[PDB]
């Protein structure tokens, strides 16, 4: 059975709502700026990809705002975005019939700290004072209340999980629910992801690795994957959600089909938990496997959302799987990170990256790679810098690389090929 | 076909099976006082630990600086079941062996001491392992390397319903293609953050008599007494076992169900009825052929009186064996189903049902019949285990004599 995407919610770091994500990403501008959620001075990277979420104006009540973390009202306002894009008649929807798939990386890790600095004395104490537990700390403890706010907010009865594979959630929820719809587990899916890390542990983390950049004064060009000046990531916050369904039923209700999800594949390195091979022999097989379900060629590829951390082991990396993968056509297919200009929101990422490609696939533009001015001959494909670059896109391939091994890649195609398969 | 050839398992009444084994039919239970901290300070104090697993004596001094307990442990069952299966990772296909584990809380003793440094001393003195520690991918990424596995994998967090999806999710990539998949899951939430955060639950027991703090379907039951472990095991295709030159299994997977219950407030029932019936239609059999039904057992009367009317309802009030023995362990989230799909496999194996230890007295009203005391000889064939999670996630599995 075959899965589309019938709806689309997004809320980016300078792109709430489809529109002005999609406005963001082709003006080739960035959203990376100076951390205003508390005081990075004291860290290495000073510098992140902060969206504008007001809470209040998405329709959160009193207890919603003091219950959910901030990533699970980021999926929640995502969820009822694509709901609501998708037309999905929510009287004729059959509970028991539709799921939910959230991807999270690191999930409640800023109720988390918030949290610590109130049981802890800030810091002071290991035998934390329970007169300053909050209400909800089991729910930041065990991330399972995302999946759950979401269903509720949906009315799902089905499948309802946390996928949580690192920096590649944000791919593997959706692969795991066009794995639910098409073994008949479901027929309506919402999925996604959403990750909200701008949170001194997560920063202090990434600086003691050197993960993420030290280019504290220019905070503007901060992410410039395969660029030869590069040196890490930027961290982000962000989120989003897809409606999913069974091919024949969404065209028999006439629903918009933004793109089939015509192949999704993920395999691992076991060979570091954070570090690369410069091989790049896992994605490529995670690639091949993903076109070989698609059915399609990889000549057929018009475009390619890369991973693009922008730190140097992964952009070379990446680099050597596409040439391993499709060969001569890798160097005839345009390439692009949309971190560049969102910067790596982590889970959550992966799903904006789709959205990325649903767009693309439909307006006929390819996203660029911001920032890219000095070339890295260990990284000497085509990343079209700077500029968006029009293209007819029928068929689009996005992948993604987490802490942990993990590899995985989807493979997007418009309404015109999928009529054609 | 998804068979269980191998099996490990580190709970707090046992650190390995036969151990394990030996004190579910026994009902000894390994409860006690909390001795990983000071817990006279809190209102909760008793819980499932592992105090007989030293580390060192088994992870390579490479992954103790940067392993949690939890990891530790599920390193320690993910290889003690390869080797019960008899499969070396280094003779199969790197590409062909996968793994799916299901994570609760995430290496949590490990970032809480992490976040004290960070603002007790300052972001210098973080980690470098905190970047993976504890993140819920963690177990599937560290048993991934040290067996050189590549297939497909996963992580899934659904409370103590992630074990069982995690099961259910590996016999789904095995049948698309992976002949062999580790799967399962282990939690450990032992330090005073991780502890206060269980009892914001609101479903903690604070007994202080650890033969009677654990009841679940008990008249007295008032709240679930937490632990720290679990079980990882060994699926593989039917087919590719055989050709493999393991003709030994456990059973086989014959069914798995997740489904999600309905927003609070809505009143409508739960799903915990439609999960049980959706596994057995999965695995082709009826209520009839079920011998013997692995509760979730939450130990919240409000939660048992829920569980108990969904079993009546599909086999018929007293209509089958119902046992729960997670009241030797406590509950184990993330490593709990899989601990019962342990438990049940053996059940079959030995032909014997594995008892409950502590309950004395089930309110009629709950239409149970519990295995009590000794281990009930019925040689069941079919076991239905059943997981939940807390906010709703229902979760069913359905096992078979090999
Ligand atoms: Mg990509
Ligand atoms: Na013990």
């Amino acid at each position: 059975r075959r899965v589309v995407i019938t709806g689309v919610g997004v809320r980016a770091p300078g792109g709430n709502g489809t529109r002005q994500f999609w406005e963001l990403l082709t003006s080739g501008r960035t959203a990376t700026r100076r951390i205003s959620f508390f005081d990075p001075s004291p860290y290495r990277s000073q510098v992140a990809a902060e969206a504008d979420f007001d809470p209040v104006a998405e329709g959160f009540g009193p207890r919603e705002l003091d219950r959910m973390d901030r990533a699970s009202q980021f999926a929640v306002a995502c969820a009822r975005e694509a709901f609501a894009a998708s037309g999905l008649d929510p009287d004729t929807l059959d509970p028991a019939r539709v799921g939910v798939s959230l991807g999270s990386a690191v999930a409640a890790a800023t109720s988390l700290e918030r949290e610590y600095l109130l049981l802890s004395d800030s810091g002071r104490d290991w035998e934390v004072d329970a007169a300053w537990l909050s209400r909800h700390m089991f729910d930041y403890l065990v991330p399972s209340v995302m999946p759950a706010e979401v269903a509720w907010a949906v009315g799902a009865e089905g499948p309802v999980t946390m996928v949580s594979t690192g920096c590649t959630s944000g791919l593997d929820s959706v692969g795991n629910a066009v794995r639910a719809i098409e073994e008949g587990s479901a027929d309506v899916m919402f999925a996604g992801a959403a990750d909200t890390p701008i949170t001194p542990i997560v920063v202090a983390c990434f600086d003691a690795i050197r993960a993420t950049t030290a280019r504290n004064d220019d905070p503007e060009h901060a992410s410039r994957p395969f660029d030869g000046t590069r040196d890490g990531f930027v961290l982000a916050e962000g989120a989003a959600m897809f409606v999913l369904e069974d091919y024949d039923s969404a065209l028999a209700r006439g629903a918009r089909i933004h793109a089939e999800i015509s192949g999704y594949a993920t395999r691992c390195n076991a060979y570091h938990m954070t570090g690369l091979k410069a091989d790049g022999r896992e994605m490529a097989e995670t690639i091949r496997v993903a076109l070989d379900e698609s059915r399609t060629d990889a000549t057929d590829i018009d475009y390619i959302n890369a991973h693009g951390s922008g730190t140097r082991q992964n952009d070379r990396h990446e680099t050597a799987a596409y040439k391993r993968a499709l060969g001569e056509h890798a160097r005839r297919t345009p390439v692009s990170s949309i971190k560049s200009m969102v910067g790596h929101s982590l889970g959550a990422i992966g799903s904006l990256e789709i959205a990325a490609c649903v767009l693309a696939l439909e307006h006929g533009v390819v996203p660029p790679t911001a920032n890219l001015r000095t070339s890295d001959p260990e990284c000497d494909l085509d990343y079209v810098p700077l500029e968006a670059r029009e293209r007819k896109l029928r068929s689009v391939l996005t992948v993604g690389s987490g802490f942990g091994g993990f590899q995985s890649a989807m493979v997007l195609r418009d309404a015109e090929t999928a009529g054609a398969a | 076909s998804v068979l269980i050839t191998g099996v490990g398992v580190v709970a707090p009444n046992g650190l390995g099976l036969a151990p394990y084994w030996s004190a579910v039919l026994d009902g000894r239970h390994g409860l006690g006082p909390v001795t990983r901290f000071d817990v006279s300070r809190y209102p909760a104090t008793l819980a499932g630990q592992i105090d007989d697993f030293h580390a060192p004596d088994h992870i390579p001094g490479r992954l103790l600086p940067q392993t949690d307990p939890s990891t530790r442990l599920a390193l320690t069952a993910a290889d003690w079941a390869l080797q019960d299966a008899k499969a070396d990772p280094e003779s199969l296909t790197d590409y062909d062996m996968g793994v799916v584990t299901a994570n609760a809380c995430g290496g949590f003793d490990f970032t809480h001491r992490e976040f004290r440094k960070l603002w007790s001393e300052g972001p210098k003195s973080v980690s470098v392992y905190e970047s993976f520690a504890w993140f819920y991918a963690v177990n599937t990424g560290q048993i991934s390397i040290r067996h050189g596995m590549r297939g497909p994998s996963s992580a899934l967090v659904a409370e103590q319903a992630g074990g069982l999806d995690a099961l259910g999710h590996a016999r789904r990539t095995i049948r698309r293609g992976t002949p062999l998949v580790v799967s399962g899951g282990v939690d450990s939430a032992l330090d005073p953050w991780g502890w206060v955060s269980q009892i914001a639950s609101g479903r903690i027991s604070t007994a202080t008599d650890p033969d009677r703090a654990y009841l679940p379907f008990d008249e007295r039951a008032a709240g679930y007494v937490p632990g720290e472990g679990g079980a990882i095991l060994v699926l593989e295709d039917s087919a590719a076992a055989e050709a493999r030159g393991r003709h030994d299994a456990y059973g086989e997977l014959a069914g798995c169900a997740s489904t999600f219950d309905p927003a609070p407030g809505s009143g409508r029932p739960a799903g915990l009825e439609r999960a049980i019936r959706l596994a057995l239609n999965d695995a082709g059999t009826g209520p009839e052929d079920v011998d013997v039904v692995f509760a979730d057992g939450a130990g919240v009367p409000e939660l048992d009186a829920a569980e108990a009317r969904a079993i009546g309802r599909v086999f018929g009030r007293e209509g089958v064996p119902v046992t729960v023995p997670k009241t030797t362990t406590g509950r184990l989230y993330s490593g709990g189903g899989p601990l019962d799909v342990v438990t049940a496999l053996m059940s079959l194996r030995e032909g014997v049902i594995a008892p409950t230890a502590g309950v004395t007295s089930v309110p009629r009203e709950y239409g149970i019949d519990l295995v009590l005391g000794e281990p009930r000889s019925t040689a069941p064939r079919t076991a239905l285990v059943l997981a939940r999670g807390r906010w709703g996630f229902n979760s069913a599995a359905v096992l078979r004599r090999f």
